[PDB]
Formats: structure tokens, C-alpha cells, sequence
């Protein structure tokens, strides 16, 4: 048929390690490398659905500009680490986790309590550092359901519901028998909100699909 | 280093009085009266501080000097005096079409000259 | 063979000039909401509610390998 | 980049000698390659035997020297 | 413009000038030091020989290419045997010893 | 043109002072900048230890160690392409460390 | 007392009174091939075929016969070589040049199945042109890799593989054939008195050869 | 005839075989430099940004002559001592030939810049999300003012990779002009104040 | 999901059509992706 437009064929993946990888879509027609690649990007970073921290309530400091007693890391360093704390929930909407644990060292993710519909992807997540001698703390950390960021300055009475870090497409001319330009779209992608890039990359087109669905 | 090239010398024995002459040739003819045959061969020389344009004039090879400096003068100085090229320099090589004496070429030139001596 | 078939630059694209703009709406129940408002130029040989419809389904069919891979 | 092949044979004049030595064993029909090859040519397969740390001038003279005792042990040995 | 090889001149056996007969696009004598500083030789000898100068060396690296064999067999470039017979004309006897 | 690098390295141990050009008014041109990229014959370092090595190449991590290592240190003795020993061309080490890699 | 203890003879009073000066001394029913003579010719020949090796150049083992087919490749097509296990074409050694089209509708049927370049035509047409491949590759499979003559062939017994010797010294091909008793051998320029037969006979002398060969070229 | 089958063979004849480009006035041996010779439907040839600061050639109806390596000597020569990749640094110089002239320069110097106050006012993050909430919404692209875990590193004392993470001060282009920098060197501390001098440096 | 109507036609060759209900990153994602349709890929006579 004249109207019908050549689809693309990917069957080309290159992962590097759990988190980051490099996807690739090379025939596409003139126009569909920016086109596509931008949008899944407006995508990709704004709904993105998933699972982060939004409040904790620490039993020794109400406050976020102070310092904790047998703790070389502030309150504010340690917020940033729960950021990157990966957390899935199957069945709640919303849970509250606690952070029983004391002694000299590290804390690890695993030192958390496990909870029948709660997971953790990587028990060896660093949060803090406890000193010598004693120096204990129980702080309820509280996780919520989202589509998108959601910054702390939005929150009046910082949450990151986005599984991906960082996304970036490059767009390269290549040749196809007969023919001059077809765009090459390598979508680079790094992850850590436990979801796999072929998982992802899915699941983003498909909302684009149920929206364009209406449209045609 | 290109330009303080020539030298002249002072003392008498191996050299003609104070005739003009290479540092190279100097050194070699000094180092070898040192500690072979006489002290008193290996005369002492100054170094004359010549000009880019003189040093470049003085040249062993014919076919260099013929393609740097004047075609007339070189050619016609050359003739009467009858000296033969043997040059090993990178100009006359490049005119004469081999490999010059430098980079690739040089483990190859290094190589042919050792053959040279034996056959 | 035909010389008198003197030959032009063809040129298939209904589209003259094309222009969206985004400005805010307040929906029956709603707290921060788009309005897509496409502007549309054409020569006259095919409709805009055509032409959009047709542009939307030719998106579908290049979004529609990259789900599965 | 051709710096890892400088680290082994620090002169960069003789990198350039050897490799065209290697390149016509295998261009002309000689030898085959070691290294696993990636759909390059002669002077890009060199090269990168120079880098893994195979193929040098002491290795050339001391491999074309052994061919010469194998290639007269085919003419005299029948079976 | 571009050329492999074509049309050849009759007084040193060179190619044409460029844009008419043949695309020559001259080396020159600047860009043989160029190649002369980087210490590429064996791109400077076929430049000045093998793929220019030399009748004989042409004709053989033409048939190395096509088998799929490369190297070169450069030479005299035939220009400085010009200039021996120039030299010869004008009073001087110059000619190669051994 | 015919003058090219030849052989390892010199017999000899001669060298010009390399030191700060101090213009008249201030440092128009620094020690680092003078004596970067060139060899040392000797040049006893400091006051009367080691410090610097015989016939090492002055690099970027050996200029900075001098540099770090008692600053007072203006002038340094360096080899050169005019006082070299060789008669025919000029040594490795006496040229200097100029290059692309 | 060495190996060469296991083609002792063969071949019945058929004999052939050319192969003689080899005979160690005919007893019970068959005769026997004089070791002793065939001690220079153990190695003389696989001498030459180091040698050769040493050029990187070509060696074809022929051996059609059954007994030795199957056995066959581990010494020449594992040690990357040529050999024809099968009934020896009529030309692939001098008339080669029509021959070698074979080979190559032979090559591009190998890509067929290669990608999905086989799901093509009708399952029943991908099996018409399966065959082909069954023939093809068994009576050039082993000697697809040989892009012109030979520089030397090593023929087992130089009886079967008659033809096959015949058009090489026709070429130029010099021949390592392992002749016996019965076999003609003023056609092999190096003769190797050995039993033609003997599961292990062709085994031992066969792997032998590429051994040599092998590291032929150093 | 120029059959279709012609530019198939051609590419894989073109595909590890560089070609001396070279300039109108070679003065120096920079001018005269090989490169990976790659297919482009055009009359033009196409000449890198960095590689046209060594040869001093602005695109105002300059000419390039091309030639093409022949032999298997000369291909590794171009390829080892005449190739773009090799002759980075200068030969007069110490200091890098292939550098940062006029776009690329005023680019890292609009990016690294600290604006008045702007959008964002000091909202900290990881490393990786301050780039993606920049690039996005929101955020500006110069900000100013905003720290971050900077994974710094360093080889030290001759032994493998050092140092450890810290939350450095920082401008938002400064963290997204950070991920360009491989492993060693300063890391945060150099992509601040400019690209002028320290860019080159 | 967007539901497509409201149709501003001006004249036989310019419009003006709305799509009023979108999320807070659909205005753009659609509008600029359907812009980079329209312009490169529209079938046509001429």
C-alpha cells in the first residue's frame, strides 16, 4: 500500500549491568528519530509509575537542620540516601516501615523489618553510619504511591515515584539499500525503582497508545 | 644548533692553520688525535655563529643543493669541480625517489648501511 | 521516449503551516489540566478532523513494535 | 586508538614496520589471524595482536624460523 | 572532482593538470614535510613514485590491487631520469656510477 | 632538513641553566613552563641530600615534585639539542620530550 | 616392536609382482610387507608432507572407502585441511574449474537454512533443496575450502581411489599414496607399503599424518 | 553503469582504510592528517570541529584535497602516526591541539554559569536526579546553588582508583556537566566558574 | 484518555481543532509529536 508507513524492527539490546542499558530502534522513517524519542522522554520521566519515600518522623530531632547523637551524617544527608532506597509495594497503596536497629557500624537495608506485602530489591543500600560506644535510633519511615516528582517545596501541610535516573536519546542518519536518511533512535536509559528497561520502555508507549487511541 | 655549524681553527697539526670546517668533523678528528697517535694533532678550534640562509648554502650533495638553492650556480660550480652525490640526506632522496632517512625509512637506511661495509 | 512529457517537482503534503498552543483548563472536578488547541493550515484537499486522524494513526503503527521486543 | 600498542613497543616508528610485516602474512594468503577477528582488515587485526601481547619483532623472527624446520620435515616425512 | 587513474602527460610521465583530463590535485613540496615530520615514509615514497611518477611502477601496483596483494615496486620515477637528460643537453655528463 | 634523531642517548653530561626570565617587572615567563618537556644531566637538588634524579625525564608528576618539594629552587640545569655530544644528528634523551602521545 | 606392528600384510596371493621389493616374505596364505622397508618410507614421505606443510599449502586425503570415511576427517577436516571421503568426482582435480560451480550452489545452500532464509518456498521445496545439501556437502563438504589446486594429495589405498591419483599426476599434484600388495603403486611418486586395509592400520598412519602436518608450519 | 551491487562492495573496501585529508597551506604537519573515511550522500566532505582548529580552515569556500592510502605500509603509518586520534597534542605546544573553539567553548560556559536566586532556590540531591529534574521541569538549566554527592575519584600513590563521594557545593549545569568527566581528574571542583582557560586546561 | 471534539472551522483551507481534556506532561509529549507527523509524514495529491 501506498499510505502505509515502514514499521520499525529493533532485536537489538545492549545491557550493561542491572540498572543502566542502551536500547535501539534503527529503521525509522524521516522525522521519527526526534519525533518518538522526545515524547517518550516527556514520558519516561513524567509518568513513570512506581514507589518512593515522601515524610519520616525521627524520635530524637523533629527538625531536618540538626544532628543526630552518634550519627556523622546530618538529617539531611540521610534524606537523600532514602531517596535512592528502592522500595515495591504488591497489595497496600500506603505503608509505614520502622528502622529498629543498633550498634558499632555500617546499617544496612537488610537491618529493616520485613513485612508480609513489603520488599526491598537491594539489602545492601547504605543509609547511615553509627559510631562507637552505643548510639541507638527508631525512626517510622513512610512510603506512598504516585505517578511523577513530587518535590517538598509543592508539599505544604522530596518524593521521586520515578524508577528511572537519568534518560537521554541520540539520533543518528543511517542507510537502508535504497534509500538516503532514515533516522537511528539509541535510547539511553539508567534505572534504580526496580523496574527493568524493556519492562519500562513497555509500559511507557503503552500509555501513549490508550491516549492516541481516542484520537484515531 | 643548525646555524653554529662551522667552526674555525686556531692551533696547528691535522688542520690547514685556520681553514673553515664542520663541528662535526672537529670533534671526531679531535677525539681521535686524544688517544691514538699525538696530543699535539688535535688542534683547537672556535665555533663561528653563521646564519640560516649561509648554513643552509653549505651542503655535501649536489642534487639538494641543486633543488634549495640556485639550478645555474650549483650545477655549474659542481661540474667543474667534479664531485659525485652518494647523498644520504631526506631533500635528495625525496628528488631521487627512495625511502629518506627518517621514521619508517630509518630502520631500513640503518640496515643498508651495515651491508656496506662487507658487500 | 515521451519528450514532450515535461517533467516538475511533485510535492504530496496537504499541510501549508501547522501551530499548537497549551493553555490551562478548569474541568468539571479538576485541580491542573492541558488544553490542547492544534491550529491547522491546509491547501484544501483533505479535511482537518481527517488529516489529524490520519497523523494519529501513523504514530500508532511505529509505537506499536516497541512494546513488544 | 593505537596508545596500547605504543606501551608495548615504545619506539611508535617500529609499530608501524612490524604491523605492515604482519599485515602481509595474512592480506597475501600466508597465515591466519589469533586474536578473534570483527570483521576488520589486515592492518586493524595487527595492530590489535600488538596490544593483547602476541605478535612483536622477536616473536616474527623467532615463529618464521620454526616454519622453515616444518615446511622441510612435510618434504621429507611421508606420513 | 575525484580520479583514480586516466591520462598521462608526455614530457615527464605525470598525470594532467586537473578539471579537464585528468583530477591531479598536486601534492606540492610543503606537504612533503608535513609527511616527512610525522615520519610517514612509505606514504611519501608512493606519492613521489609509485602512484605518480614511475610508468613501469604504476603499471605493476595496478595489478596488486585487483589481485588483493598490496606493497609497491617503486623504482626510478622517470622525472629525475628527465633531469639527467636535460643535464646532459646543456654541456654537463651526468650520469649514475655502479 | 637532513638533521634527524640518532642513537639512545650521549656520552657527555653538558647543559644550559634553565631559570625564570624575570622581565623587568614581574615573571613574564615561569620556571615550569621553561623546563617542562626537557631531561636534567645531574643538578645537585636542595641543600645537599637528592631530591631530583641523575638522567630522568623531567615530566608533569617530576615538576610538580619539585615544584611541592622547596620552591626556593629557581635555576636547574637541562641538556639541549646544541650542546649535544653526538656529531651526526642529536640523542633521544639530549632533544628533549616534545611529541603527540 | 614399535606400532607399525598392526599392518603386518594383506591382500591374498592376488598380489601385484610390481610390489615386491616390499615383501617381508609371502606365509600362510597371504604375504607380508617388509617393515624394514618401509621404515624409511614411514617417515620419508611424512618428511616431505612437514615440509610442504611448512608453506601453508594444500593436502587432500582420499578415502571413499567405507572402512575409512567417517574416519577420516578427524585427520584432515579437524586438522583443517582437504580430504574426500566419497565417491572422487570425475574433474575436481582438472577439469576444477567446472567442478567448483557445484561448490558453490553448495556454499549459498548452507545460508539457506543459515537465517531465515530457509523458512522460504514450501516446507516440501526447503526438503527438495535439503537433499541437496546431503549429497553436496558429503562429495565437496570437505574440500568447499579449497580455492584451487592442490600442492600435494595423500590417497589411503591406491587402489579405490584409482581415478583420483590418475588426474593428479596429470596436474603436477605430487601423491603420498599408501599402496599394498594388490595395489599399482608406479602411480604414487611416494609409496607407503601398508596394509590399505585394517581398521587401525588407517587409523594410526592417517592421524598420523596431520600430526606432521599440523605443525607443519612450525 | 553504477549498479546497486557497486556501493555494497564499496563500503566494506572503505571500511578500515583511512584517507589523508589535507589543507590549501600546510605549514605545519598537523594540516596533513588521516581519518576513517565514512559514506555521506553529499558533494561536501565533512571535516570535524576539533580537527579544523589544527589546520585553521574556516568554512567559507575552503577547499580539502583528499588522497587516498595505498599499499599496506602506508595504511598503518596513517593510521598509527598521521590519524586524527593520535596527534592530539601539539607539536610546538605542550598543550592540546583538538580542543573546544567558539560553539563548544560558549556551550559549557552558558550551561556552567551561576544565575541570580532562579528556579530551584537550593533543593538537594543524589547525583543522577538533579540532571533528570533539571533536563525536564521546574528546575533551570543554570540554577546556581544547589549541593550534591559528587562519586569523585582519584589515582593516587600508583595503585588502582581512590577517594570516595561527598556532598560538594555546586551549580544544576555544573552536576549535569560532571558525568562527562572519565573517572579521575578533579571532578566537581574543575566544572566550576568557566570554560575559557580551564576549559583547555 | 483525551476525548476529541469542539472543531473551530475559520475557512475551507484553515481550522482550529481542541482536545480539552489533558494530563500536565500531555499538552506538549502529543502536540509537538503530531507536529513532527503533520509536517513530515502526510499523505497527498499533486
Amino acid at each position: 500500500s501506498v499510505t502505509e508507513f515502514l514499521k520499525p524492527r529493533l532485536v537489538d539490546i545492549e545491557q550493561v549491568s542491572s540498572t543502566h542499558a542502551k536500547v535501539t530502534l534503527e529503521p525509522l522513517e524521516r522525522g521519527f528519530g526526534h519525533t518518538l524519542g522526545n515524547a517518550l522522554r516527556r514520558i519516561l520521566l513524567s509518568s513513570m509509575p512506581g514507589c518512593a519515600v515522601t515524610e519520616v518522623e525521627i524520635d530524637g530531632v523533629l527538625h531536618e537542620y540538626s544532628t543526630k547523637e552518634g550519627v556523622q551524617e546530618d538529617i539531611l544527608e540521610i534524606l537523600l540516601n532514602l531517596k535512592g532506597l528502592a522500595v515495591r509495594v504488591q497489595g497496600k497503596d500506603e505503608v509505614i516501615l520502622t528502622l529498629n536497629k543498633s550498634g558499632i557500624g555500617p546499617v544496612t537495608a537488610a537491618d529493616i523489618t520485613h513485612d508480609g506485602d513489603v520488599e526491598i530489591v537491594k539489602p545492601q543500600h547504605v543509609i547511615c553510619h553509627l559510631t562507637d560506644e552505643n548510639a541507638s535510633i527508631s525512626m517510622r519511615i513512610k512510603v506512598q504511591r504516585g505517578r511523577g516528582y513530587v518535590p517538598a517545596s509543592t508539599r505544604i501541610h522530596d518524593a521521586c515515584y520515578s524508577p528511572v535516573e537519568r534518560i537521554a536519546y541520540n539520533v543518528e542518519a543511517a542507510r537502508v539499500e535504497q534509500r538516503t536518511d532514515l533516522d537511528k533512535l539509541v535510547i539511553e536509559m539508567e534505572t534504580n525503582g526496580t523496574i527493568d528497561p524493556e519492562e519500562a520502555i513497555r509500559r511507557a508507549a503503552t500509555i501513549l497508545a490508550e491516549q492516541l487511541e481516542a484520537f484515531v | 644548533r643548525q646555524m653554529l655549524r662551522k667552526a674555525t681553527i686556531v692551533n696547528a697539526g691535522s688542520s690547514d692553520f685556520l681553514e673553515g670546517e664542520q663541528v662535526e668533523y672537529s670533534r671526531v678528528k679531535i677525539a681521535n688525535r686524544e688517544l691514538e697517535a699525538n696530543g699535539k694533532v688535535g688542534a683547537t678550534y672556535s665555533r663561528d655563529l653563521l646564519g640560516i640562509t649561509k648554513a643552509s648554502l653549505a651542503t655535501e650533495s649536489f642534487i639538494s643543493a641543486a633543488s634549495f638553492q640556485e639550478t645555474t650556480r650549483v650545477l655549474t660550480e659542481a661540474a667543474v669541480a667534479g664531485k659525485r652525490d652518494e647523498l644520504r640526506g631526506l631533500k635528495e632522496n625525496v628528488i631521487v625517489g627512495r625511502l629518506i632517512p627518517a621514521g619508517t625509512g630509518y630502520a631500513y637506511h640503518q640496515d643498508r648501511m651495515r651491508r656496506r661495509a662487507a658487500g | 521516449r515521451p519528450i514532450g512529457r515535461l517533467l516538475v517537482d511533485a510535492c504530496y503534503s496537504p499541510v501549508e503551516r501547522i501551530a499548537y498552543n497549551v493553555e490551562a483548563a478548569r474541568v468539571e472536578q479538576r485541580t491542573d489540566l492541558d488544553k490542547l488547541v492544534i491550529e491547522m493550515e491546509t491547501n484544501g484537499t483533505i479535511d482537518p478532523e481527517e488529516a489529524i486522524r490520519r497523523a494519529a494513526t501513523i504514530l500508532a503503527e511505529q509505537l506499536e513494535a516497541f512494546v513488544d521486543l | 586508538t593505537v596508545q596500547d600498542a605504543v606501551e608495548k613497543i615504545g619506539n611508535r616508528f617500529d609499530l608501524v614496520l612490524v604491523a605492515a610485516r604482519r599485515a602481509r602474512q595474512m592480506q597475501v594468503g600466508g597465515k591466519d589471524p589469533l586474536v578473534p577477528e570483527e570483521n576488520d582488515k589486515t592492518t586493524v587485526i595487527a595492530l590489535r595482536e600488538i596490544e593483547e601481547g602476541l605478535i612483536n619483532n622477536q616473536i616474527l623472527d623467532v615463529r618464521e624460523r620454526q616454519e622453515q624446520q616444518e615446511q622441510e620435515a612435510a618434504e621429507l616425512q611421508a606420513v | 572532482h575525484a580520479r583514480s587513474t586516466g591520462s598521462y602527460s608526455l614530457v615527464t610521465q605525470q598525470p594532467l593538470g586537473g578539471k579537464a583530463q585528468f583530477g591531479g590535485q598536486r601534492f606540492g613540496e610543503m606537504e612533503v614535510w608535513a609527511l616527512e615530520a610525522y615520519g610517514a615514509a612509505y606514504t611519501l615514497q608512493e606519492m613521489l613514485t609509485v602512484k605518480s611518477d614511475d610508468v613501469n611502477g604504476r603499471t605493476k601496483m595496478y595489478k596488486n590491487i585487483v589481485d588483493g596483494n598490496h606493497q609497491m615496486e617503486p623504482g626510478m620515477p622517470e622525472s629525475f631520469n628527465v633531469l639527467l637528460k636535460e643535464i646532459r643537453s646543456l654541456g654537463i655528463n651526468i650520469e649514475l656510477e655502479d | 632538513q637532513d638533521l634527524v634523531v640518532t642513537e639512545d642517548d650521549c656520552g657527555t653530561h653538558e647543559g644550559i641553566m634553565m631559570t625564570p626570565v624575570i622581565e623587568g617587572g614581574d615573571v613574564k615567563e615561569p620556571l615550569r613552563d621553561r623546563v617542562l618537556g626537557r631531561v636534567t644531566a645531574e643538578d645537585v637538588l636542595k641543600p645537599g641530600t637528592a631530591d631530583i634524579l641523575v638522567p630522568r625525564n623531567t615530566l608533569l608528576h617530576e615538576q610538580w615534585c619539585d615544584l611541592l618539594e622547596e620552591n626556593s629552587v629557581d635555576a636547574v640545569k637541562v641538556r639541549s639539542v646544541v650542546s649535544c655530544d653526538t656529531d651526526f644528528g642529536v640523542c633521544a634523551h639530549c632533544y628533549g620530550r616534545d611529541l603527540a602521545r | 616392536m614399535l606400532k607399525a606392528g598392526v599392518h603386518f600384510g594383506h591382500q591374498t596371493r592376488y598380489w601385484n609382482p610390481k610390489m615386491k621389493p616390499f615383501i617381508f616374505g609371502a606365509r600362510n596364505k597371504v604375504h607380508i610387507i617388509n617393515l624394514e622397508k618401509t621404515v624409511p618410507m614411514f617417515n620419508e614421505a611424512l618428511a616431505e608432507l612437514n615440509k610442504i606443510a611448512s608453506r601453508k599449502g594444500k593436502i587432500l586425503f582420499v578415502g571413499t572407502k567405507r572402512a575409512a570415511s567417517e574416519a577420516v576427517k578427524d585427520a584432515a577436516l579437524s586438522c583443517d585441511q582437504f580430504f574426500v571421503n566419497h565417491r572422487w568426482l570425475g574433474g575436481m582435480l582438472t577439469n576444477w574449474k567446472t567442478v567448483r560451480q557445484s561448490i558453490k550452489r553448495l556454499k549459498d545452500l548452507e545460508t539457506q537454512s543459515q537465517d531465515g532464509t530457509f523458512d522460504k518456498l514450501t516446507k516440501k521445496e526447503a526438503l527438495m533443496r535439503t537433499r541437496e545439501l546431503e549429497k553436496l556437502e558429503n562429495s565437496l563438504g570437505g574440500i568447499k575450502d579449497m580455492g584451487g589446486l592442490p600442492d600435494a594429495l595423500f590417497v589411503i589405498d591406491a587402489d579405490h581411489e584409482h581415478i583420483a591419483i590418475k588426474e593428479a599426476n596429470n596436474l603436477g599434484i605430487p601423491v603420498f599414496a599408501i599402496v599394498d600388495t594388490n595395489s599399482d603403486p608406479d602411480g604414487v611418486d611416494f609409496v607407503i607399503p601398508g596394509n590399505d586395509d585394517a581398521i587401525r592400520a588407517v587409523t594410526l598412519y592417517l592421524g598420523a599424518v596431520a600430526a606432521t602436518v599440523r605443525e607443519g608450519r612450525s | 553503469r553504477e549498479e546497486a551491487v557497486v556501493w555494497d562492495i564499496l563500503d566494506e573496501v572503505i571500511r578500515e582504510h583511512p584517507v589523508l585529508l589535507n589543507r590549501a597551506p600546510t605549514l605545519h604537519r598537523l594540516g596533513i592528517q588521516a581519518f576513517e573515511p565514512v559514506l555521506i550522500e553529499g558533494k561536501a566532505i565533512q571535516l570535524h570541529p576539533l580537527v579544523c582548529a589544527a589546520y585553521n580552515a574556516d568554512f567559507d569556500g575552503d577547499q580539502m584535497a583528499v588522497h587516498v592510502p595505498l599499499t599496506l605500509e602506508a595504511q598503518l603509518e596513517a593510521r598509527a602516526l598521521m590519524m586524527s586520534t593520535n596527534n592530539i597534542l601539539s607539536p610546538a605546544n605542550g598543550e592540546p591541539i583538538i580542543v573546544p573553539s567558539q560553539d563548544v567553548v560558549l556551550g559549557l560556559y552558558y550551561m556552567t554559569r551561576d544565575c541570580v536566586n532562579a528556579k530551584g532556590e537550593g533543593m538537594v540531591l543524589t547525583g543522577p536526579k538533579e540532571a533528570e529534574r533539571l533536563y525536564r521541569s521546574g528546575l533551570a538549566s543554570l540554577h546556581a546553588r544547589v549541593k550534591v554527592r559528587i562519586t569523585e575519584y582519584e589515582k593516587d600513590a600508583n595503585g588502582e582508583l581512590v577517594a570516595k563521594t561527598s556532598l560538594k557545593d555546586t551549580t544544576v549545569g555544573r552536576a549535569i556537566l560532571w558525568m562527562i568527566v572519565p573517572k579521575g581528574l578533579p571532578y566537581s571542583i574543575v566544572n566550576q566558574a568557566l570554560g575559557k582557560k580551564a576549559i583547555s586546561k
